[PDB]
């Protein structure tokens, strides 16, 4: 983990989380997320841009951007780029999550490639670059919200050649002026904690460091999708979990999901 | 090109070709590398797709950077031969097993120690005339079984089993879970995937433990 | 002309008259031969001499290695409680200098030398395994001290041997070709480092100067006529 | 054999020295000894810090061989216990080929033997004894065998030699084989006909080389 | 003063860990060394060749695999696996200059992670050269007699090779050499596996379309036009393969040896060179300083020799004993397999 | 101190243990199971040159033998 | 430790990168003697062009400034491209001059922020 | 119920008695009688500035106070701090300022206090007594030429933490004072450190008798006994803090029991960390303030 | 108990049995290679002592002179490692001398002791700084006159020195002493190597046959 903790607070944290009317230190319920931020359309350089800010400082910001290409060698349309702001690009957190995100973000799994189609031979190649500048915990989620956010105001270049490149095959031209919306459904990442037998959605960074284990659920469509990974927020105290609270997990999600995206589906 | 490794012209283009429920049965072996504290041998074959797997642990040994009360695990899977995976993906397989095995191994006996595990992935030839999940619990048998033969302490003999891109570790005879992954796959299939992973878990264990008492 | 000698040479004196081995010269711990392991001017000192024949081996050389009762210049570098981190030469291991050890020393009392000081100091030991420990006032000494800082002045890099010959040798006319000139101050290091004062910066720039190229030529005929033009160019301004 | 070697040519290093045979030629520097890096400390011994630059291009695996080889020539020449827990940097500098570099590197590891020698003896650096080294090469069509060959004779060679041998009593008795790099096709007979051919001509560098070293070194002591 | 003094004795293993000169010089002392071998005693050899390549089986060729030649060898304690793969390369008497070679990537595992290490960058070099030193592999049999693909009537595709006879290819042969469990100086065991493995080595086919439609590319300049050339994508056979040439006459086997001197001090009750063969065990690899490693043709051609004498002098009986077990022990290692 | 728990109190626990435990209760290689777990084996050229399996007996008779010998040698030792 | 991330890149950006510098040293109240401004000055055939972007960039060479202060004397001095040294003191005069400017709005929202800051606190 | 906030912004990166005030570099006087303090830099006569802050004028002192800037430690502060390392005879702690503190082995209170004779065990042994991670009491006994600071805990006030929560604050919201530690409503202890870390425990029999069993002060073990009010007190009261961290405005004694009476009017705990709660209970805070005047 | 494996049940914490009319109450402890795990089973919990090793499964009992009877549960290995047995406060090791300065003595452990003799050997290599370091303090030499210890005169680089934990220290060393009889130099060479075997003829100092010099360490007493 990051924060650090002597073994009396760990302890008393513990206790407080493992009661069976579970305690949050800053005395949220089990499914109350933290306020956050989110900024949108800032860099015009872009398709599309997002800026999320947490409220013990996280910051995260995402940047979308397109490219022309030929679908028939490009199997991947949808590119996932994660950088931590004082991480290597090789560190272990950093791929872990990047292999993790372009999993959530496949092109025929949790998203309609369909609209970033073109012509029967090319299509819309996706950059979707992710910079960190602060985190305290597992970023997973915080991350997911930013990429939502950018996806749902990204804005694309317009065709105007025909679409048939097998006979015609006319030049790609676009449009000088006008783009159309990219109409998307970005899939959302939730995290859970787990201390003893409670499940708490948001861990914070202290919560984190006293958790049991941790959950990764990925939310597509109106339903949980893959991936979905079990995590260990630390490594310190680290135990195996009862199928029930897997369970329990997933079930959680499944109803506190769209109140999450109905705040975060707003117009 | 790189001036540490031969790797021949840059002109050279690689040679490319052209065209003109199962049951599943493994074969175990410790202890053959001296090069280390513990080490083994894992073969799966079945279908269309065999597995040649090895896992290597080195410790525990000295630790550079930090006091700890406890010891520090770390995990890397090497590509092998033929086969070959992304580097984010192989990141991503030693997270989910580094998370398994700190729930597993006794880390309280070994302070400021470190236990690298290493496990290469050899010869995985895919017959077929995500791979990845597939691969996973062959993975935590090799480690399982490398542990053992170091003589680093385990709480309980980790295995898992797959079922439809779903893998999940068990321990305690199945009761609990040390972890839980899932690619692709279907609905609403979560208990059906317990069960055939059970399955597997509890046929992996035995010739684990037949594997680390008869040899 | 000298007898110039190689190393896995035979070497000259017999077992039986009993040896001092100095530099250059190796006793083998294993096969208890003594043999030459430096290439120079093989030296050995008069019968007579209390019984014991000194022999070395003069050899070029500008990297200098820490011996006992050696007079050095050090640039003070750090601090370490119970001492001085000294460093006598660029890229060589730190010497280390007691608080305990100075002109009028007292355990509670300190010295106030600064980071950056030069010290005129002897080595009083230096094992080869360890740290070299340097002392400004020695019991060899015996209550007489030259030891302690250098203010102002300039520092000159030079071989040892021309360093060795400056200490030692009195027919080396070097100091006395600067002494018809001007008058100033110069502090002597085995180690390579030569200190010299004066009280104008023309005339301590004029012996830097001179100094260089004197042991850069290394003819000993040249340097007063070679000062000589070094003094002129000075005052050319 | 007409080799030609300069000594203390370079002002910011203990030792250096520039060996030339026929168009190979080597710059060689040594520093030593000195504070040694946390994993280079050798405890009892001194440790060598050995680089190897080519004439064309960067360092590629080619130079970590010439590294290789060189490091167990200069390792036994030198009395490393009088150093303990200390370093000793040898770098070379291969200023000219004199070969096809794409085929052979026999004539520059011959040279930067001969230069880090010098360059050793330079520094003032203990050392157990003497050394030199020459390449040799043998011809299909002649059965000869070359000491010191060109370029040209190289590339109509059937086996390429490097050999360097440790010398004591004056350069006159072979202490050891220090380095005897044999490539290609050759058969016992050639192989001891090369190594008594070879010792000759051996034997007759180290003595060149003694009188450079003295012509050299001799100004600077005194009488 | 006369006294007498007791020694302390740590266990073997202990010994081996605390001094490894000294638990060298005791085995010595018993006519052995800290392997349990003999002075003149090699370590087996077992291999098995093609077993990862994708023609391994001739009646069930595998698709997915692109490894033409591969050798499992395991020596004593060390494992070693190789692996051959392919390329290929647009081109445009006995000298060296009409030789090719392979290009080897090896790499050990000793429980670390990081840059290539020396050990690793260096078994690289010394495999690559003494390939292009003994001369094993002409660039004649890497020439790609390359053919051509039709569409025959009835809409199907045929190829036709030519035979014993514009554009020209040439073969290039990769390899992946890696070294399990390693207990001393490994190289010896990488050429030998290296020359198992090139001994099952086959060359695909390769052939190119009759008429690809994609011709010469147009790139303009200020003014002035130029044409790039036409690049034909070269495809190889899934199935057909030919044989790699490989001068037989040329293979050599590698085998390396030592010699130390018995100190007297150091004897066990119940001068001399001593030479011993193949060295293992951290013991020998450290404290043995005069070594010999030799490449010999079982025809007892040599490849390449390497005298290290920074220990005991290497004098002309120890070269000729050395000279003579690597002859033995090449003949053994080329007829053993029937590769 | 111990007095607190009862001896049926820790029958009970036999018991549960009992049903905690009651409850719980070939090798063929494929493709590189051959040649990796490969027993070392050693070889001795003789005179002729024919390649000679060192019994597998025989390494262990030497190194019982080696052990005595350094145990039995390592007693005495007399310095003047 | 100064951690930068551009987000958006359009000319100049070496200037941008010291006055973000500046601004931020001064907020995390570390000492330092004076501020440093930052300013690219092209040079298009004979005229001079303060503060250029992208596009004028590609087309002209241009002079990267950095000002300590209110003051002639420069901290950074960067020309990559070709510059006439007839025309390079002249260049010099306007970034020089367009630098000061850059201090004045640095220094402005600096007081501004301060100020604020010491009426809400006190 | 609602299961988030979310706050939303399009096309922007982000929302957009008199003080003598200046900048670095800006003339402050010309007065060279003047003893140039910390913040500023001289010239002869000229005087300037050398951070962004306050032109404070004591006697003939001129010095400009920085507006932003690390906590600064000053002999005989009470700060609470974290065991980073432990090497030596030595326990550097984490303060919060520009370089850890030290704790020498001898400053602290050993077992069995005064009684036990000076042991050459326990400088090898410390780590038991403490280690990496800890809090403690700690006050600031001296000071070294950098202005690094030396702590000790030779005393019964100072020492390991247990049977709480962590929290911080910017250092600038609490100031030096005659007592740090607080006794307040729900039983619960706060100790303000100076250095802006603070620490909210249950309050124990030492807290009592401060306005009104030593083999055990190093011990983690949190107490057994602590009710869920206790805790639930905790956490409302440590929300609270960070309120009043969020207004930058400086906490009290007073600020804080007064704004977990106020708080009270919102039933759930987990309401206290949302800003119009926050911004709210500051202006209350602020507004009783003016009515004091 | 025939067979240990890695999560293998082994006995309750508690245990009974009838014996002449009265009822002997058996306390078992998790010793080395076992722990108590919590389990639950038909809805009640239960901690039992739990194999984490393979091996044997050994037990041990004890009454020492300075109804309940405990029971020390524990596994050994069945078939050398220097896992199972790390170094912990106490324990004699085996280390040797890697450098000197005159503060203190530097060495790095290669092998540990046990109790009636036997050795455990690290598989680590020194070459790599694989081995686990450790510090010999100028005032842990020797037990008498440690004010006045002058560390060239005891320890030389190469020497194998046997010492005793004192704590584990940081990661980086760990800290040992030689102040008994049965610890010190135990073996060396004349000149760090470079001469002959030396042996213990005097407590405090070195002989060596062959070499005819003698050089002061602070040895183990023969």
């Amino acid at each position: 983990g990051h924060m650090s903790l002597s073994v009396a607070e760990k302890s008393y944290l513990y206790d407080s989380l493992a009661s069976t009317p579970s305690i949050r230190p800053d005395g949220r319920l089990p499914h109350q997320f933290r306020p956050i931020e989110i900024f949108t359309d800032f860099l015009p350089s872009s398709n599309g841009s997002s800026r999320i800010i947490a409220s013990d400082g996280s910051e995260c910001i995402v940047s979308i951007k397109s490219k022309v290409v030929d679908h028939h060698v490009e199997n991947e349309l949808l590119q996932v780029d994660v950088d931590i702001a004082g991480q290597r690009d090789d560190a272990l957190v950093v791929e872990t999550i990047t292999s993790l995100l372009n999993k959530v973000l496949k092109s025929g799994s949790g998203v309609d490639s369909s609209k970033l189609q073109l012509t029967k031979k090319y299509s819309f190649k996706i950059f979707v670059d992710v910079l960190v500048i602060s985190s305290h915990s597992h970023p997973i989620s915080l991350i997911s919200f930013a990429i939502y956010s950018a996806l749902n105001s990204t804005y694309l270049p317009k065709l105007i050649s025909a679409f048939d490149d097998l006979e015609v095959e006319e030049l790609p031209t676009f449009h000088d002026y006008d783009m159309v919306k990219l109409d998307i459904n970005p899939p959302l990442v939730f995290i859970l904690a787990v201390v003893g037998n409670n499940m708490l959605l948001d861990p914070a960074a202290n919560e984190s460091e006293v958790a049991n284990n941790g959950l990764i659920i990925s939310w597509s469509n109106g339903k949980i999708t893959s991936p979905i990974r079990s995590v260990a927020l630390n490594d310190s105290n680290v135990k195996s979990f009862k199928p029930h609270l897997l369970k329990q997990g997933l079930a959680m999600v499944e109803k506190y999901a769209p109140d999450v995206v109905r705040s975060l589906e707003n117009l | 090109q790189d001036r540490r490794r031969l790797l021949g012209p840059a002109a050279a283009k690689p040679m490319a070709f052209s065209n003109t429920e199962s049951e599943q049965e493994l074969s175990l072996h410790t202890g053959f590398i001296e090069n280390c504290n513990g080490s083994a041998l894992v073969e799966a074959r079945s279908l269309g797709h065999q597995t040649s797997l090895i896992s290597a642990v080195y410790g525990p040994r000295s630790i550079r950077g930090s006091f700890t009360s406890q010891g520090t695990i770390s995990i890397q899977l090497k590509n092998g031969l033929l086969e070959k995976y992304n580097t984010n993906e192989l990141k991503e397989v030693s997270s989910f097993l580094m998370g398994i095995f700190n729930s597993v191994v006794n880390l309280s006996r070994y302070p400021k120690s470190g236990i690298d595990i290493f496990v290469y992935l050899t010869y995985d030839k895919d017959l077929t005339n995500s791979q990845i999940s597939s691969l996973i619990p062959h993975c935590i048998t090799s480690i399982t079984l490398a542990l053992a033969d170091a003589g680093i302490e385990l709480v309980d003999m980790a295995g898992a089993g797959e079922a439809n891109g779903t893998v999940v570790s068990f321990i305690k005879n199945g009761e609990e879970i040390v972890g839980f992954w899932k690619d692709d796959g279907d609905d609403e299939d979560l208990l059906e995937c317990l069960d055939r992973c059970k399955e597997q878990y509890n046929r992996y264990r035995d010739l684990m433990i037949s594997c680390l008492m008869n040899q | 002309m000298s007898t110039f000698i190689f190393p896995g040479d035979s070497f000259p004196v017999d077992p039986t008259t009993p040896v001092k081995l100095g530099p250059g010269i190796y006793c083998d711990p294993n096969t208890q031969e003594i043999r030459p392991v430096n290439t120079g001017v093989l030296h050995v000192s008069a019968k007579g001499k209390s019984g014991v024949q000194t022999a070395y081996i003069d050899y070029s050389s500008k990297r200098y290695i820490p011996s006992v009762n050696d007079f050095v210049i050090g640039v003070i570098i750090g601090t370490f409680s119970d001492s001085y981190k000294v460093s006598l030469q660029n890229f060589s291991s730190s010497v280390s200098l007691s608080y305990m050890a100075f002109p009028n020393a007292s355990k509670k009392n300190r010295p106030t030398l600064q980071v950056g000081d030069l010290v005129y100091a002897r080595v009083c030991t230096a094992e080869k395994e360890l740290e070299a420990e340097i002392e400004c006032f020695d019991s060899t000494t015996g209550r007489d001290a030259g030891f302690g800082i250098l203010e102002d002045g300039m520092i000159i890099d030079v071989n040892l041997n021309f360093a060795r010959q400056l200490l030692f040798n009195n027919d080396f006319p070097l100091l006395k070709v600067l002494a018809a000139h001007t008058k100033f101050e110069v502090a002597i290091g085995l180690n390579g480092k030569i200190w010299v004062k004066c009280e104008e910066l023309s005339n301590t720039l004029a012996c830097y100067r001179t100094i260089m190229e004197c042991c850069q030529k290394n003819d000993t005929a040249a340097f007063k006529d070679i000062a000589k033009r070094q003094f002129k160019e000075i005052l050319t301004v | 054999m007409s080799v030609q070697a300069e000594i203390g040519i370079l002002d910011h290093v203990d030792g250096s020295s520039e060996f030339v045979s026929q168009d190979t030629k080597v710059i060689c520097s040594v520093t030593g000894p000195i504070e040694p890096k946390a994993r280079q400390e050798l405890p009892t011994q001194l440790a060598l810090e050995i680089i190897v630059r080519p004439a064309k291009g960067v360092a590629t695996t080619r130079e970590k061989v010439l590294e290789d080889k060189l490091r167990a020539v200069l390792t036994p020449l030198i009395t490393r216990h009088c150093y303990p827990r200390q370093l000793c940097q040898i770098t070379c500098q291969i200023l000219e080929s004199g070969e096809d570099e794409a085929e052979f590197s026999l004539r520059e590891l011959s040279c930067c033997i001969n230069a880090a020698f010098l360059a050793l003896v330079d520094a003032g650096i203990a050392l157990n004894s003497m050394c030199a080294s020459i390449p040799i090469a043998i011809i299909k069509d002649t059965s000869d065998i070359i000491v010191d060959p060109t370029a040209e004779q190289l590339k109509i060679s059937l086996s390429v030699h490097t050999l360097a041998l440790e010398f004591v009593n004056g350069g006159k008795v072979v202490k050891n084989v220090l380095l005897l790099d044999s490539n290609g096709d050759f058969n016992e007979d050639q192989l001891f006909s090369l190594l008594e051919l070879g010792e000759q001509k051996c034997q007759e560098l180290v003595t060149n080389i003694r009188r450079i070293i003295q012509d050299n070194i001799s100004p600077r002591l005194v009488v | 003063e006369t006294i007498e003094i007791h020694p302390i004795t740590f266990p073997p293993e202990v010994l081996a860990r605390i001094s490894p000169e000294l638990s060298l010089q005791r085995h010595l002392s018993l006519g052995i060394r800290p392997c349990l071998r003999k002075y003149e005693e090699f370590r087996d050899v077992a291999i098995e060749n093609n077993t990862l390549s994708r023609y391994a089986d001739a009646g069930n060729i595998d698709t997915k695999n692109n490894i033409l030649g591969s050798n499992v060898l395991k020596s004593g304690k060390t494992i070693v696996i190789t692996s051959i793969t392919g390329g290929i390369i647009e081109e445009t008497e006995d000298i060296i200059a009409n030789y090719a070679s392979v290009y080897p990537v090896v790499e050990v595992e000793r429980g670390r992670v990081g840059a290539c290490t020396d050990e690793e960058m260096t078994i690289s070099q010394k495999l690559h050269d003494s390939i292009l030193h003994s001369r094993i592999l002409p660039k004649k049999a890497l020439k790609v007699k390359a053919g051509v693909r039709s569409a025959n009537e009835d809409g199907t595709f045929s190829v036709l090779y030519p035979d014993e006879l514009k554009r020209k290819w040439s073969y290039v042969l990769y390899a992946k050499i890696v070294v399990l469990s390693r207990t001393g100086p490994v190289f010896d065991l990488c050429w030998n596996s290296l020359m198992y493995a090139l001994q099952s080595v086959k060359l695909p086919r390769a052939f190119i379309d009759e008429r690809a439609s994609d011709l010469r590319m147009t790139i303009r300049t200020r003014g002035r036009s130029a044409t790039i050339r036409e690049t034909y994508e070269i495809i190889c056979d899934q199935t057909k393969s030919v044989p790699l040439m490989i001068n037989a006459k040329n293979i050599a086997f590698a085998s390396n040896y030592g010699i130390v001197e018995l100190d007297p001090e150091c004897q066990l009750q119940n001068l001399n060179t001593v030479l011993i063969a193949d060295l293992d065990t951290e013991a020998e690899e450290t404290s043995i300083h005069s070594t010999i490693s030799i490449l010999a043709a079982p025809s007892g051609n040599y490849k390449q020799l390497t005298l290290m004498g920074g220990g005991a002098k290497i004098t002309p009986e120890m070269i000729k004993r050395s000279l003579l077990l690597s002859r033995v022990r090449a003949d053994d290692l080329s007829t053993r397999f029937n590769i | 101190l111990l007095e607190t728990i009862s001896v049926p109190q820790i029958r009970d626990v036999m018991e549960r243990f009992s049903v905690l435990c009651n409850s719980n209760i070939t090798n063929s290689s494929i493709l590189l199971g051959k040649i990796l777990p490969r027993e070392e084996h050693d070889i001795a050229y003789s005179k002729d040159g024919l390649p000679n399996k060192v019994k597998t007996e025989d390494i262990r008779i030497r190194a019982q033998n080696f052990k005595s010998a350094l145990a039995n040698l390592e007693d005495i030792i007399f310095e003047i | 430790d100064i951690e930068i991330h551009v987000l958006e890149q359009d000319g100049g950006i070496m200037g941008s990168l010291i006055n973000g510098i500046t601004l931020a040293l001064i907020d995390a109240g570390i000492s330092m003697f004076d501020y440093i401004s930052g300013i690219s000055v092209g040079l298009y055939d004979t005229t001079p062009l303060l503060d250029t972007n992208s596009l004028e960039e590609n087309a002209m060479s241009t002079v990267t400034l950095g000002v300590v202060g209110k003051s002639e004397k420069l901290s950074l001095l960067l020309v990559e491209d070709k510059i006439p040294l007839d025309r390079l003191e002249n260049v010099l005069a306007i970034g020089i001059a367009g630098a000061h400017r850059v201090r004045d709005l640095m220094d402005e929202e600096l007081r501004k922020h301060a100020q604020k800051r010491v009426s809400n606190a006190s | 119920s609602e299961v988030i906030t979310i706050t939303k912004r399009n096309g922007a990166f982000q929302n957009s008695s008199d003080s003598q005030i200046v900048t670095p570099g800006e003339l402050v006087t010309d007065d060279p009688i003047w003893m140039r303090g910390h913040g500023t830099y001289f010239l002869d006569n000229m005087t300037y500035s050398s951070v962004a802050g306050t032109v404070s004028r004591v006697n003939r002192l001129l010095s400009v106070i920085p507006l932003k800037g690390r906590y600064a430690p000053e002999t005989g502060d009470h700060v609470v701090g974290r065991i980073a390392e432990v090497g030596n005879k030595r326990w550097k702690v984490d303060i919060g300022g520009k370089q850890h503190a030290v704790l020498m082995l001898g400053s602290v209170n050993l077992p069995g206090g005064i009684l036990r004779r000076k042991s050459e065990s326990d400088e090898l042994q410390m780590r038991s007594f403490l280690k990496e991670g800890d809090l403690l009491n700690a006050e600031v006994q001296s000071l070294f030429q950098d202005g690094s600071a030396s702590l000790h805990t030779r005393s019964l006030k100072y020492g390991k933490l247990r049977n709480g929560m962590f929290c911080q604050v910017p250092s600038s919201l609490i100031v030096r004072a005659k007592n740090h530690t607080h006794n307040l409503p729900g039983n619960i202890t706060v100790v303000l450190g100076v250095n802006g870390y603070i620490w909210l425990r249950k309050t124990s029999q030492m807290d009592l008798a401060r306005d009104t069993s030593s083999w055990q002060i190093y011990s983690d073990e949190n107490d057994p006994s602590i009710s869920n009010n206790i805790r639930q007190a905790i956490c409302r009261y440590a929300n609270v803090i960070k309120a009043l961290a969020f207004c930058e405005i400086g906490i009290t004694q007073q600020r804080i029991v007064s704004a977990y009476e106020a708080s009270m009017v919102y039933s759930n705990v987990g309401e206290l960390i949302e800003k119009n709660v926050m911004e709210s209970i500051g202006s209350d805070i602020l507004t009783a303030e003016k009515m004091r005047g | 108990p025939e067979i240990a494996y890695p999560g293998k049940l082994i006995c309750p914490q508690y245990g009974t049995e009838n014996k002449d009319g009265e009822d002997i109450i058996f306390n078992y402890v998790p010793g080395p290679g076992t722990k108590l795990i919590q389990y639950e089973h038909n809805g009640r919990t239960l901690e039992a002592i739990t194999a984490t090793l393979v091996g044997t499964v050994r037990c041990e009992e004890e009454k020492k002179t300075d109804t309940v009877k405990n029971i020390l549960v524990s596994v050994l290995p069945g078939t050398n490692d220097f896992a199972n047995n790390l170094p912990k406060e106490g324990d004699i090791v085996l280390t040797r001398v890697t450098r000197l300065s005159l503060q203190r003595a530097n060495v790095e452990i290669l092998a540990v002791e046990d109790k009636p003799a036997t050795f455990s050997v690290s598989q680590a290599s020194s070459d790599l700084g694989e081995t686990f370091r450790g510090i010999i303090r100028s005032q842990d030499v020797r037990s008498t006159d440690r004010d006045r210890v002058k560390v060239i005169e005891c320890f030389k680089p190469g020497d194998i020195v046997r010492a005793q934990v004192l704590s584990l220290g940081d990661g980086t060393n760990y800290y040992l002493t030689t102040a008994r009889n049965d610890l010190g130099v135990v073996f060396a060479r004349a000149a760090n190597g470079a001469g002959g075997l030396m042996y213990a003829t005097d407590w405090q100092m070195m002989t060596s046959p062959v070499t005819g010099a003698t050089e002061k360490r602070k040895c183990a007493k023969p």
